[PDB]
Protein backbone atom coordinates (compact mmCIF):
# COMPACT_ATOMS: atom_id res chain seq x y z
CA UNK A 1 0.00 0.00 0.00
CA UNK A 2 1.41 3.77 -1.15
CA UNK A 3 -0.12 6.75 -1.32
CA UNK A 4 0.89 9.88 -2.57
CA UNK A 5 0.28 14.23 -2.76
CA UNK A 6 -2.14 15.55 -5.26
CA UNK A 7 -2.15 18.98 -6.12
CA UNK A 8 -5.10 20.30 -8.15
CA UNK A 9 -5.87 23.28 -10.14
CA UNK A 10 -8.52 25.84 -9.30
CA UNK A 11 -9.67 25.50 -12.94
CA UNK A 12 -9.54 22.89 -15.87
CA UNK A 13 -7.90 19.46 -15.23
CA UNK A 14 -4.54 20.05 -14.09
CA UNK A 15 -3.46 17.89 -11.21
CA UNK A 16 0.34 16.92 -9.82
CA UNK A 17 0.97 14.18 -8.23
CA UNK A 18 4.14 13.88 -6.11
CA UNK A 19 4.99 10.30 -3.71
CA UNK A 20 6.45 12.59 -1.01
CA UNK A 21 6.67 15.77 -0.14
CA UNK A 22 10.19 15.18 1.55
CA UNK A 23 13.33 14.85 -1.02
CA UNK A 24 16.37 14.46 1.28
CA UNK A 25 20.25 14.23 -0.08
CA UNK A 26 23.12 12.08 0.71
CA UNK A 27 26.22 14.16 0.30
CA UNK A 28 26.90 11.95 -2.70
CA UNK A 29 23.19 11.80 -4.33
CA UNK A 30 20.21 13.63 -4.16
CA UNK A 31 16.93 11.70 -3.76
CA UNK A 32 14.90 12.80 -7.44
CA UNK A 33 11.82 14.61 -7.29
CA UNK A 34 9.96 12.70 -9.48
CA UNK A 35 5.99 12.88 -10.45
CA UNK A 36 3.70 12.49 -12.42
CA UNK A 37 0.37 15.43 -14.49
CA UNK A 38 -2.86 14.63 -15.30
CA UNK A 39 -3.76 17.27 -18.20
CA UNK A 40 -7.12 17.27 -20.23
CA UNK A 41 -7.38 17.94 -23.97
CA UNK A 42 -8.43 21.03 -23.46
CA UNK A 43 -5.71 22.47 -26.15
CA UNK A 44 -5.13 22.76 -29.56
CA UNK A 45 -1.90 24.77 -30.10
CA UNK A 46 -0.32 24.68 -26.75
CA UNK A 47 0.45 21.36 -26.68
CA UNK A 48 3.40 21.98 -24.18
CA UNK A 49 3.63 21.68 -20.63
CA UNK A 50 6.36 22.75 -18.56
CA UNK A 51 7.81 21.93 -15.10
CA UNK A 52 9.70 24.24 -13.21
CA UNK A 53 11.45 23.13 -9.95
CA UNK A 54 12.57 26.54 -8.49
CA UNK A 55 15.47 26.53 -5.00
CA UNK A 56 14.04 30.45 -4.27
CA UNK A 57 15.79 32.23 -1.72
CA UNK A 58 14.35 34.95 -0.04
CA UNK A 59 15.88 37.42 2.77
CA UNK A 60 14.86 40.86 4.47
CA UNK A 61 16.23 42.45 8.03
CA UNK A 62 14.90 44.49 10.59
CA UNK A 63 17.05 47.19 9.28
CA UNK A 64 16.42 46.28 5.59
CA UNK A 65 12.42 45.94 5.90
CA UNK A 66 12.36 49.05 7.73
CA UNK A 67 14.55 50.83 4.85
CA UNK A 68 12.34 49.02 2.48
CA UNK A 69 14.55 46.40 0.83
CA UNK A 70 14.41 42.80 0.78
CA UNK A 71 16.45 40.37 -0.86
CA UNK A 72 15.82 37.89 -3.37
CA UNK A 73 17.07 35.36 -5.65
CA UNK A 74 17.06 32.05 -7.75
CA UNK A 75 19.57 29.97 -6.50
CA UNK A 76 18.71 27.05 -9.17
CA UNK A 77 15.82 27.05 -11.71
CA UNK A 78 15.20 23.42 -13.71
CA UNK A 79 12.53 23.24 -16.40
CA UNK A 80 11.29 20.06 -17.57
CA UNK A 81 9.51 19.32 -20.53
CA UNK A 82 6.68 16.78 -19.09
CA UNK A 83 4.67 16.27 -22.80
CA UNK A 84 7.31 14.99 -25.12
CA UNK A 85 4.75 16.21 -28.52
CA UNK A 86 15.99 8.63 -23.10
CA UNK A 87 14.17 9.62 -19.56
CA UNK A 88 14.09 6.52 -17.58
CA UNK A 89 11.12 6.26 -15.71
CA UNK A 90 10.50 4.45 -11.46
CA UNK A 91 8.71 1.88 -10.13
CA UNK A 92 6.30 4.53 -8.37
CA UNK A 93 6.22 6.74 -11.82
CA UNK A 94 4.89 2.99 -13.76
CA UNK A 95 2.60 2.94 -10.93
CA UNK A 96 1.27 6.16 -11.28
CA UNK A 97 0.70 5.95 -14.76
CA UNK A 98 -0.86 2.83 -14.51
CA UNK A 99 -3.20 3.88 -12.48
CA UNK A 100 -4.12 7.29 -13.60
CA UNK A 101 -4.34 6.30 -17.07
CA UNK A 102 -2.31 7.24 -20.45
CA UNK A 103 -2.70 11.07 -20.42
CA UNK A 104 -0.43 10.59 -16.90
CA UNK A 105 3.11 12.96 -18.17
CA UNK A 106 5.72 11.63 -15.73
CA UNK A 107 8.52 14.34 -14.64
CA UNK A 108 11.91 13.47 -12.91
CA UNK A 109 14.33 16.13 -11.35
CA UNK A 110 17.65 15.08 -10.52
CA UNK A 111 19.15 18.08 -7.94
CA UNK A 112 22.57 19.08 -8.04
CA UNK A 113 24.45 18.49 -4.94
CA UNK A 114 26.02 21.62 -3.13
CA UNK A 115 22.40 23.05 -2.61
CA UNK A 116 21.38 24.67 0.65
CA UNK A 117 18.50 22.50 2.63
CA UNK A 118 15.15 24.17 2.69
CA UNK A 119 15.64 26.70 5.96
CA UNK A 120 13.18 29.42 6.70
CA UNK A 121 14.06 32.44 8.72
CA UNK A 122 11.23 32.59 11.56
CA UNK A 123 8.91 35.79 10.46
CA UNK A 124 7.99 38.51 12.90
CA UNK A 125 4.38 39.63 13.75
CA UNK A 126 5.09 42.93 11.05
CA UNK A 127 6.51 40.18 7.90
CA UNK A 128 3.22 39.11 6.73
CA UNK A 129 4.70 38.09 3.08
CA UNK A 130 6.50 35.24 1.54
CA UNK A 131 8.24 33.15 3.67
CA UNK A 132 11.87 34.45 3.81
CA UNK A 133 14.52 31.55 3.48
CA UNK A 134 15.14 28.86 1.07
CA UNK A 135 12.01 27.54 -0.55
CA UNK A 136 12.02 24.87 -2.52
CA UNK A 137 9.37 24.89 -5.02
CA UNK A 138 7.20 22.94 -8.10
CA UNK A 139 5.23 24.89 -10.80
CA UNK A 140 3.77 23.55 -13.97
CA UNK A 141 2.58 25.78 -16.65
CA UNK A 142 0.03 24.66 -19.49
CA UNK A 143 1.24 27.79 -21.69
CA UNK A 144 3.37 27.43 -24.80
CA UNK A 145 7.16 27.81 -24.17
CA UNK A 146 8.16 30.19 -21.32
CA UNK A 147 7.50 33.65 -23.42
CA UNK A 148 3.99 33.75 -22.27
CA UNK A 149 2.82 35.22 -18.96
CA UNK A 150 2.70 32.60 -16.04
CA UNK A 151 -0.87 32.04 -15.35
CA UNK A 152 -2.25 31.34 -11.81
CA UNK A 153 -5.31 29.18 -13.28
CA UNK A 154 -3.17 26.97 -15.40
CA UNK A 155 0.00 26.91 -13.03
CA UNK A 156 0.18 24.22 -10.34
CA UNK A 157 2.31 25.26 -7.27
CA UNK A 158 3.33 22.96 -4.59
CA UNK A 159 5.81 23.31 -1.94
CA UNK A 160 8.64 20.98 -1.58
CA UNK A 161 11.47 20.39 1.15
CA UNK A 162 15.35 19.56 0.32
CA UNK A 163 16.12 18.54 4.32
CA UNK A 164 19.52 16.35 5.19
CA UNK A 165 19.57 14.01 7.99
CA UNK A 166 22.36 13.10 10.73
CA UNK A 167 25.78 11.16 9.62
CA UNK A 168 25.86 7.58 10.12
CA UNK A 169 29.19 8.25 11.80
CA UNK A 170 28.83 10.48 14.99
CA UNK A 171 32.08 11.86 14.98
CA UNK A 172 34.68 12.80 17.19
CA UNK A 173 33.31 14.28 20.57
CA UNK A 174 34.11 18.27 21.02
CA UNK A 175 36.63 19.30 23.20
CA UNK A 176 37.69 23.00 23.47
CA UNK A 177 40.72 24.28 25.47
CA UNK A 178 41.96 27.39 25.65
CA UNK A 179 44.67 29.09 28.58
CA UNK A 180 44.86 33.21 29.09
CA UNK A 181 47.59 34.65 30.37
CA UNK A 182 46.49 37.69 32.62
CA UNK A 183 48.66 41.20 32.16
CA UNK A 184 49.15 40.61 36.31
CA UNK A 185 53.12 38.82 35.45
CA UNK A 186 52.50 35.23 34.16
CA UNK A 187 49.20 33.99 35.78
CA UNK A 188 47.36 31.04 33.36
CA UNK A 189 43.70 30.38 33.89
CA UNK A 190 42.45 27.34 32.15
CA UNK A 191 39.27 26.66 30.86
CA UNK A 192 38.22 23.43 28.80
CA UNK A 193 34.96 21.79 27.80
CA UNK A 194 33.17 18.61 26.36
CA UNK A 195 30.60 17.56 24.87
CA UNK A 196 28.47 14.00 25.88
CA UNK A 197 28.28 13.41 21.94
CA UNK A 198 28.51 15.62 18.48
CA UNK A 199 25.62 14.40 16.33
CA UNK A 200 22.72 15.90 18.31
CA UNK A 201 19.06 15.58 17.49
CA UNK A 202 16.08 18.11 17.76
CA UNK A 203 14.51 18.47 21.27
CA UNK A 204 17.36 16.24 23.07
CA UNK A 205 19.21 17.39 26.46
CA UNK A 206 22.52 18.40 25.67
CA UNK A 207 25.29 17.95 28.22
CA UNK A 208 28.30 19.93 28.54
CA UNK A 209 31.30 19.23 30.83
CA UNK A 210 33.16 22.22 32.24
CA UNK A 211 36.53 22.56 33.77
CA UNK A 212 38.24 25.76 35.49
CA UNK A 213 41.84 25.92 36.48
CA UNK A 214 42.26 29.44 38.30
CA UNK A 215 46.05 30.37 38.57
CA UNK A 216 45.65 34.39 38.51
CA UNK A 217 44.90 36.98 41.41
CA UNK A 218 41.30 37.22 40.61
CA UNK A 219 37.90 35.23 40.98
CA UNK A 220 35.28 34.16 38.27
CA UNK A 221 31.98 36.26 39.06
CA UNK A 222 29.54 34.48 36.73
CA UNK A 223 29.72 31.51 34.01
CA UNK A 224 27.52 32.36 31.22
CA UNK A 225 27.14 29.07 28.58
CA UNK A 226 25.07 29.81 25.60
CA UNK A 227 23.91 27.70 21.88
CA UNK A 228 24.60 30.09 19.71
CA UNK A 229 23.15 29.31 16.16
CA UNK A 230 24.79 30.76 13.15
CA UNK A 231 23.22 31.81 9.71
CA UNK A 232 25.80 32.48 7.27
CA UNK A 233 24.39 34.29 4.58
CA UNK A 234 26.52 33.75 1.35
CA UNK A 235 24.84 35.71 -0.87
CA UNK A 236 24.41 39.51 -0.97
CA UNK A 237 27.23 39.68 1.11
CA UNK A 238 25.07 39.66 4.23
CA UNK A 239 26.41 39.57 7.75
CA UNK A 240 27.03 36.92 9.71
CA UNK A 241 23.04 36.13 11.96
CA UNK A 242 23.95 35.04 15.69
CA UNK A 243 21.07 34.19 17.87
CA UNK A 244 21.29 32.77 20.99
CA UNK A 245 18.81 29.82 21.39
CA UNK A 246 19.54 29.00 25.08
CA UNK A 247 21.33 30.11 28.06
CA UNK A 248 22.29 29.84 31.38
CA UNK A 249 23.88 32.29 33.53
CA UNK A 250 26.14 30.16 37.12
CA UNK A 251 26.60 32.33 39.84
CA UNK A 252 28.92 30.16 41.44
CA UNK A 253 33.15 31.29 41.83
CA UNK A 254 35.85 29.87 42.07
CA UNK A 255 38.76 30.56 43.78
CA UNK A 256 42.18 31.80 42.62
CA UNK A 257 44.61 28.62 42.41
CA UNK A 258 42.14 26.03 42.39
CA UNK A 259 40.17 23.54 39.99
CA UNK A 260 36.25 23.18 39.36
CA UNK A 261 34.89 21.04 37.51
CA UNK A 262 30.81 21.22 36.70
CA UNK A 263 28.48 19.80 34.41
CA UNK A 264 25.65 22.00 32.33
CA UNK A 265 22.15 20.92 30.97
CA UNK A 266 20.92 22.88 28.20
CA UNK A 267 17.82 21.99 26.04
CA UNK A 268 17.27 24.36 23.11
CA UNK A 269 13.55 24.48 22.24
CA UNK A 270 11.83 27.04 19.88
CA UNK A 271 9.02 27.90 22.57
CA UNK A 272 12.07 30.11 24.51
CA UNK A 273 12.99 31.26 20.93
CA UNK A 274 9.57 31.98 19.49
CA UNK A 275 9.59 35.97 19.68
CA UNK A 276 13.42 36.04 17.71
CA UNK A 277 12.64 37.50 14.78
CA UNK A 278 15.26 35.87 11.82
CA UNK A 279 16.12 32.94 13.48
CA UNK A 280 16.39 29.99 10.85
CA UNK A 281 13.79 26.87 11.23
CA UNK A 282 13.23 24.02 8.88
CA UNK A 283 11.40 24.17 6.37
CA UNK A 284 7.87 25.58 5.88
CA UNK A 285 5.13 24.63 3.69
CA UNK A 286 1.87 26.55 5.05
CA UNK A 287 3.09 28.07 8.53
CA UNK A 288 3.66 25.23 10.48
CA UNK A 289 6.00 26.92 12.74
CA UNK A 290 8.45 23.97 12.31
CA UNK A 291 11.32 23.16 14.40
CA UNK A 292 14.41 24.67 14.39
CA UNK A 293 16.87 24.33 11.37
CA UNK A 294 18.83 21.80 11.07
CA UNK A 295 22.27 22.38 11.03
CA UNK A 296 23.54 21.46 7.27
CA UNK A 297 26.58 19.13 6.78
CA UNK A 298 29.30 20.32 4.25
CA UNK A 299 30.58 17.52 3.52
CA UNK A 300 31.78 18.59 0.13
CA UNK A 301 35.91 19.06 0.20
CA UNK A 302 32.58 23.80 0.90
CA UNK A 303 30.74 26.00 -1.34
CA UNK A 304 29.24 29.51 -0.71
CA UNK A 305 25.38 28.98 -1.55
CA UNK A 306 22.60 29.78 0.03
CA UNK A 307 21.86 29.54 4.09
CA UNK A 308 24.56 27.83 6.25
CA UNK A 309 23.12 27.13 9.43
CA UNK A 310 25.35 25.95 12.49
CA UNK A 311 25.50 25.70 16.01
CA UNK A 312 27.91 25.92 18.32
CA UNK A 313 28.00 25.65 22.62
CA UNK A 314 30.02 28.84 23.88
CA UNK A 315 31.43 28.83 27.54
CA UNK A 316 32.40 32.74 29.06
CA UNK A 317 33.65 33.44 32.21
CA UNK A 318 34.25 36.99 33.12
CA UNK A 319 37.01 37.89 35.49
CA UNK A 320 38.91 40.82 30.61
CA UNK A 321 36.83 37.78 29.32
CA UNK A 322 37.64 34.14 28.60
CA UNK A 323 35.29 32.57 25.82
CA UNK A 324 35.39 29.62 24.36
CA UNK A 325 33.28 28.14 21.34
CA UNK A 326 32.31 24.27 20.90
CA UNK A 327 30.61 23.27 17.33
CA UNK A 328 28.08 20.63 16.97
CA UNK A 329 25.48 19.61 14.58
CA UNK A 330 21.75 19.84 15.61
CA UNK A 331 20.21 17.77 12.93
CA UNK A 332 17.19 15.07 12.92
CA UNK A 333 17.97 11.84 12.32
CA UNK A 334 15.93 9.45 9.54
CA UNK A 335 12.07 8.80 10.19
CA UNK A 336 11.23 5.96 9.88
CA UNK A 337 7.86 6.16 7.71
CA UNK A 338 8.10 10.05 6.59
CA UNK A 339 7.99 13.23 8.24
CA UNK A 340 4.85 14.66 8.14
CA UNK A 341 5.65 18.43 7.65
CA UNK A 342 3.04 19.63 9.38
CA UNK A 343 1.61 19.80 12.80
CA UNK A 344 0.27 16.06 13.50
CA UNK A 345 -2.58 17.52 16.00
CA UNK A 346 -3.91 20.47 13.76
CA UNK A 347 -5.82 21.72 16.73
CA UNK B 1 49.39 75.59 19.51
CA UNK B 2 48.84 74.55 23.33
CA UNK B 3 45.59 75.89 23.23
CA UNK B 4 44.85 74.00 19.95
CA UNK B 5 45.97 70.77 21.01
CA UNK B 6 43.26 71.37 24.28
CA UNK B 7 40.52 72.04 22.01
CA UNK B 8 41.83 68.86 19.65
CA UNK B 9 41.90 66.49 22.64
CA UNK B 10 38.35 66.09 22.35
CA UNK B 11 38.98 64.82 18.32
CA UNK B 12 41.78 62.63 19.27
CA UNK B 13 39.89 60.66 21.54
CA UNK B 14 37.07 61.03 19.35
CA UNK B 15 39.66 59.16 16.59
CA UNK B 16 40.58 56.65 18.77
CA UNK B 17 37.13 55.63 19.84
CA UNK B 18 36.47 54.97 16.04
CA UNK B 19 39.33 53.17 15.25
CA UNK B 20 38.62 51.12 18.35
CA UNK B 21 35.39 50.42 16.93
CA UNK B 22 36.29 49.65 13.69
CA UNK B 23 39.12 46.95 14.79
CA UNK B 24 36.22 45.54 16.86
CA UNK B 25 34.22 44.19 13.78
CA UNK B 26 36.58 44.11 10.84
CA UNK B 27 35.74 41.22 9.09
CA UNK B 28 31.49 42.57 8.26
CA UNK B 29 30.87 41.49 4.73
CA UNK B 30 28.11 44.11 4.29
CA UNK B 31 28.23 46.37 1.19
CA UNK B 32 31.10 44.56 0.21
CA UNK B 33 33.56 44.62 2.86
CA UNK B 34 32.44 48.14 4.40
CA UNK B 35 33.92 47.51 7.92
CA UNK B 36 37.41 46.69 6.26
CA UNK B 37 37.42 50.32 4.56
CA UNK B 38 36.22 51.48 7.66
CA UNK B 39 39.34 49.78 9.71
CA UNK B 40 41.90 51.32 6.61
CA UNK B 41 40.72 54.77 7.03
CA UNK B 42 40.29 54.84 10.54
CA UNK B 43 44.27 53.15 10.93
CA UNK B 44 45.72 55.79 8.09
CA UNK B 45 43.90 58.35 10.20
CA UNK B 46 45.33 57.24 13.41
CA UNK B 47 48.79 57.05 11.66
CA UNK B 48 48.76 60.25 9.98
CA UNK B 49 47.49 62.58 13.36
CA UNK B 50 50.36 60.99 15.13
CA UNK B 51 52.75 61.75 13.16
CA UNK B 52 51.14 65.30 12.73
CA UNK B 53 50.46 66.74 15.78
CA UNK B 54 53.92 66.39 17.36
CA UNK B 55 55.16 68.40 13.97
CA UNK B 56 52.71 70.71 14.15
CA UNK B 57 53.60 71.51 17.85
CA UNK B 58 56.98 71.22 16.90
CA UNK B 59 56.89 73.22 14.37
CA UNK B 60 56.11 76.71 15.97
CA UNK B 61 59.58 78.46 14.87
CA UNK B 62 58.27 79.44 11.50
CA UNK B 63 54.30 80.36 10.69
CA UNK B 64 54.55 79.54 7.10
CA UNK B 65 55.35 75.54 8.00
CA UNK B 66 53.09 75.35 10.70
CA UNK B 67 50.32 76.82 8.46
CA UNK B 68 51.30 74.64 5.81
CA UNK B 69 51.36 71.51 8.02
CA UNK B 70 47.95 72.52 9.29
CA UNK B 71 46.79 72.53 5.92
CA UNK B 72 47.94 69.47 4.40
CA UNK B 73 46.98 67.24 7.14
CA UNK B 74 43.46 68.45 7.02
CA UNK B 75 43.66 67.79 3.54
CA UNK B 76 45.18 64.99 3.46
CA UNK B 77 42.79 63.21 6.11
CA UNK B 78 39.73 64.43 3.47
CA UNK B 79 41.19 62.57 0.80
CA UNK B 80 41.99 59.58 2.79
CA UNK B 81 37.59 59.62 4.21
CA UNK B 82 37.23 60.33 0.40
CA UNK B 83 39.33 57.66 -1.29
CA UNK B 84 39.78 55.16 1.27
CA UNK B 85 35.47 54.61 2.14
CA UNK B 86 33.95 56.36 -0.96
CA UNK B 87 35.87 55.65 -3.71
CA UNK B 88 35.31 51.69 -3.90
CA UNK B 89 31.96 52.29 -3.25
CA UNK B 90 31.67 54.99 -6.08
CA UNK B 91 33.30 52.77 -8.38
CA UNK B 92 31.31 49.42 -7.31
CA UNK B 93 27.95 52.17 -8.13
CA UNK B 94 29.12 53.34 -11.43
CA UNK B 95 31.90 50.85 -13.02
CA UNK B 96 30.20 47.86 -11.90
CA UNK B 97 26.57 48.48 -11.90
CA UNK B 98 25.87 44.65 -11.99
Amino acid sequence: GTRVFKKASPNGKLTVYLGKRDFVDHIDLVDPVDGVVLVDPEYLKERRVYVTLTVAFRYGREDLDVLGLTFRKDLFVANVQSFPPKKPLTRLQERLIKKLGEHAYPFTFEIPPNLPSSVTLQPGPEDTGKALGVDYEVKAFVAENLEEKIHKRNSVRLVIEKVQYAPERPGPQPTAETTRQFLMSDKPLHLEASLDKEIYYHGEPISVNVHVTNNTNKTVKKIKISVRQYADIVLFNTAQYKVPVAMEEADDTVAPSSTFSKVYTLTPFLANNREKRGLALDGKLKHEDTNLASSTLLREGREILGIIVSYKVKVKLVVSDVAVELPFTLMHPKPKEEPPHREVPEN
Amino acid sequence: DSSMLISLTYDVILVILCTVYAFKTRKCPENFNEAKFIGFTMYTTCIIWLAFLPIFYVTSSDYRVQTTTMCISVSLSGFVVLGCLFAPKVHIILFQPQ
